[PDB]
């Protein structure tokens, strides 16, 4: 993990399952999305990519 | 003598078919505001303004025949 030009840290850090983010929706009573086709295979797309992302970060 | 017998028929047939068209016709419409609504609550006032708008376009034909259901089954009794 780079934290400064003059400092690196080594770490472990857990990818699967999810780690709790502090992601509260309460500002989001307001809506909840049009899905198409379906909420399933949407959020199934979505966990691969994000593994995939945070690899790549 | 039998015109009023049939007279109270004719205004029964035309009102109850006004009902069913009225009801089902507006029921179908309430139905899609519903659904409309609880996506996003934030539009429920927009989305009744709109509501109402339309909904008064589709009580016209069924308030004639109520209208002249009432004349025929009264004053023409």
């Amino acid at each position: 993990k780079f934290i400064n030009t003059m400092s690196q840290v080594p770490t472990i850090s857990q990818l699967l399952p999810l780690p709790a983010s502090d992601d509260d929706d309460l500002k989001h009573k307001s809506w909840d999305y049009l899905y198409e086709p379906d909420p399933k295979a949407l959020l199934d797309t979505l966990l691969r990519r994000y593994v995939e992302s945070q690899v790549y970060q | 003598n039998l015109n009023m017998d049939l007279l109270y028929m004719a205004a029964a047939v035309m009102m109850g078919l006004a009902a069913i068209g009225a009801a089902i016709g507006i029921g179908i419409l309430g139905g899609k505001f519903l659904e409309g609504a609880a996506r996003q609550p934030d539009l429920i006032p927009l989305l009744r303004t709109q509501f109402f708008i339309v909904m008064g376009l589709v009580d016209a034909i069924p308030m004639i025949a109520v209208g002249l259901g009432l004349y025929v089954m009264f004053a023409v009794a």
